[PDB]
């Protein structure tokens, strides 16, 4: 969820909300980006079987006459035993399942009933590198100063050579999948100490572009030298055991490294670098915000950091076990949409414990890099700019769909008309929508050769 | 079984005119009778104010008798500065001002001071114009104070370095 | 305690016993670089010029002609005047006879009669040279 939240800002808030029960609140006294932001959680993920008349047609012009006709999202088919996000060029089988968002079940129905009367790895879904050794990445002080890094991420990390190991090839794995190209990859710089790194630098050897850092996050010398007010996103994960002496304050460093940075000034704002922090309890969240007017007994889902995406509570995972009870295909799409694409043998080249064995790319090997990548544009500028001014989201998702191919999801929309540089997630916005020129659109981009 | 019941809890008796301040962080005797025989100092001019301590641990008996000779001016509730619920039982807005104390047999000094500014942020967030002394074990942790946006020295809100007041 | 009553009285402490502990200085060792120097100049080196705690001793020099028949008030104005220190109180031998052991004396009042071997609490300014 972290990964993906690096590239696009605020994805975690919305699969948060998605596969989880958010309880609809109605008064009259809340502002209008509350009423946006309400309506959003009520989506929810559903399966269901395609009615008989969409046999026959590719799966673009599928999802866009539910959107237009049946004000259903449809983003994703079952492909016969594999999940298709937002395929292109795939036609329609009979009684294949399609995953839907809507408010309820009672849309999703109307599905079913329809008529108009080297270089990358053994699987091809990751890049691959020869094996670099720990030694040559580690980067000194004077090292990070004296090079420039831009449009990159940084991962602080808060641990003791003898805590736990926590998977960090699951936060970098998704950031080197076969779907970005070499030039367009991020690079990750790690703020931590090397013994700890060194316990698990085994899985990062083959992953291109990682550097680490010897010092702690809260240390403003190594944030300053890695230019953490440069990097698409700062991750402040912890992996030390807490001492359980107060289950609040279970995260002390991840606040203080959190609240630390926004206060650091660049020859430029700290508040204004984009920012996720894990946060093991639910009350610590809104110690994040401080310009806020919540009452401490706000729900977690409603609470500032939260609902901008820039917090996330490891409680979801707890939660998310209820929802794959009641569906099991739940947990099949959350996987192919958060690991970049992690086949079942992937585990059995895994269980080898030769680490990530790399291959040598054949023909249709590479077909495999053809899939939809979770991204995020502006309306900003561009030949698809002219919808941000007068224009209806509807629109925008049909226009994309058919000239792109980009699947639209939902809405990265700023907190003030006045652009406090710090928005709000909007899910699956409807039909007759209104659009700003300083919005953000959550899509499903295709893979462009190159 | 039904009836054995806690004794410590409830929500802290309303007074008119009454000023009272919070005391958190390391509840001990020999840390609380120290702060006691100076606030409720005996040639004192007359200002009464009261003095409730919030501590997640029950007293011990060493720190029960203490409390019985100062049941007039010191009351003591059972509860945690981080729990929103429990600011609202000890009246955090009336407060006058808001203590915390830090625990000076510590094995991590900074460990301690970490959770010590942590409390600072639950009571600044739960109340912004409140005022907030604080005791700090080491002089290099003062700076993540002066990160919290609530934090105004002018106001009132000061820090009391041990380390820096002790080897001065 | 005494914070609380008064908020002023931290910062009276906190100027007498640091040597001076300006508040960008916590700015300059937050950054983790440690203490770092820095050019003097003409208006940095002004900064010298403050008071330090001290003690004196009325044993010889031009002002131990306050050490016998000798007022406290007299030597407060006396080496206000002349020298411009601020006499805060005394430390005083425990036994008249000189046991080595002296104990302290808080703001004696004006009448205060004073002794030979009589150590006083000065705030001395700076003199360059
Ligand atoms: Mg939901």
């Amino acid at each position: 969820f972290i990964a993906q939240s690096c590239l696009a800002p605020g994805f975690s808030t919305m699969m948060a909300n998605l596969f989880a029960m958010r309880s609809f609140k109605t008064s009259p006294d809340m502002q209008s980006w509350t009423n946006d932001y309400l309506r959003g959680t009520g989506m929810e993920m559903y399966t269901e079987t395609l009615s008989p008349t969409f046999i026959g047609i590719p799966f673009a012009q599928a999802t866009e006459l539910c959107f237009s006709k049946l004000k259903l999202l449809l983003l994703a088919i079952e492909i016969k035993s594999k999940i298709s996000i937002n395929p292109r060029g795939a036609k329609i089988q009979a009684n294949t399942q399609g995953f839907f968002i809507a408010q309820s079940a009672d849309e999703v129905k109307r599905a079913w009933f329809y008529c108009k009367a080297m270089k990358y790895d053994s699987t091809g879904m990751f890049h691959w590198s020869p094996a670099k050794s720990l030694e040559d990445c580690i980067l000194d002080r004077n090292q990070a100063a004296m090079t420039v890094l831009n449009g990159h991420v940084v991962v602080c990390l808060f641990a003791d050579p003898d805590s736990p190991l926590i998977g960090l090839r699951n936060l970098v794995m998704p950031l080197r999948a076969s779907n970005f190209h070499y030039h367009e990859l991020k690079h990750v710089v790690i703020v931590g100490s090397v013994d700890y790194i060194r316990r698990e630098w085994k899985m990062l050897q083959n992953l291109p572009k990682i550097s680490v850092l010897n010092g702690s996050p809260l240390s403003r010398a190594d944030l300053r030298a890695v230019n953490v007010n440069l990097c698409d996103m700062c991750c402040i994960l912890s992996a030390k055991v807490p001492s359980n002496d107060d289950p609040t304050l279970a995260d002390k460093e991840a606040i203080l490294a959190s609240l630390n940075i926004k206060a650091m000034t660049f020859d430029v704002y700290g508040a204004n670098v984009p920012m996720i922090t894990e946060l093991v309890n639910d009350g610590n969240v809104q110690f994040l915000d401080q310009d806020d007017d919540d009452d401490p007994d706000t729900e977690l889902y409603l609470t500032q950091p939260f609902a901008c995406g820039t917090a996330f509570a490891v409680s979801v995972l707890d939660s998310l076990m209820s929802t794959t009870y009641f569906n099991q295909n739940a947990l099949t799409l959350i996987r192919s949409l958060i690991t970049g694409g992690a086949t079942p043998e992937l585990e059995l080249i895994l269980a080898e414990g030769a680490g990530l064995r790399g291959g040598y790319s054949t023909v249709e090997s590479l077909s495999n890099r053809d899939r939809c990548r979770v991204g995020q544009i502006s309306l900003y500028d561009g030949p698809l700019a002219q919808f941000g001014e007068c224009g209806k989201y509807g629109d925008l998702f049909v226009a994309a769909l058919k000239s792109y191919g980009m699947l639209c999801i939902g809405l990265y929309r700023f907190r003030d008309t006045s652009a406090s540089s710090k928005r709000y997630v909007i899910t699956n916005p409807p039909d007759d929508f209104s659009l700003l020129p300083t919005d953000q659109v959550f899509v499903l981009m295709q893979f462009d050769p190159g | 079984l039904i009836g054995t019941r806690a004794k410590y809890g409830g929500t802290l008796k309303n007074e008119k005119g009454r000023r009272h301040i919070v005391v958190c962080g390391h509840i001990t005797y020999e840390s609380v009778s120290h702060f006691l025989k100076d606030f409720l100092h005996e040639d004192r001019e007359d200002v009464d104010v009261e003095v409730v301590f919030l501590h997640r641990k029950p007293p011990d008996l060493e720190l029960e008798g203490l409390f019985k000779r100062h049941f007039t001016t010191v009351e003591f509730f059972q509860g945690t500065i981080m729990n929103p619920i429990d600011l609202q039982r000890v009246k955090v807005h009336e407060a006058d001002a808001c203590l915390v104390l830090a625990n000076k047999y510590c094995q991590d000094p900074d460990a301690e001071d970490a959770a010590n500014i942590m409390r600072v942020i639950s009571i600044k967030n739960y109340s912004d114009d409140i005022r907030v002394i604080i005791q700090l074990m080491q002089y290099h942790n003062k700076a993540y104070l002066l990160n919290i946006p609530s934090w105004d020295w002018k106001q009132g809100d000061d820090v009391i370095c041990l380390a820096e007041l002790k080897l001065g």
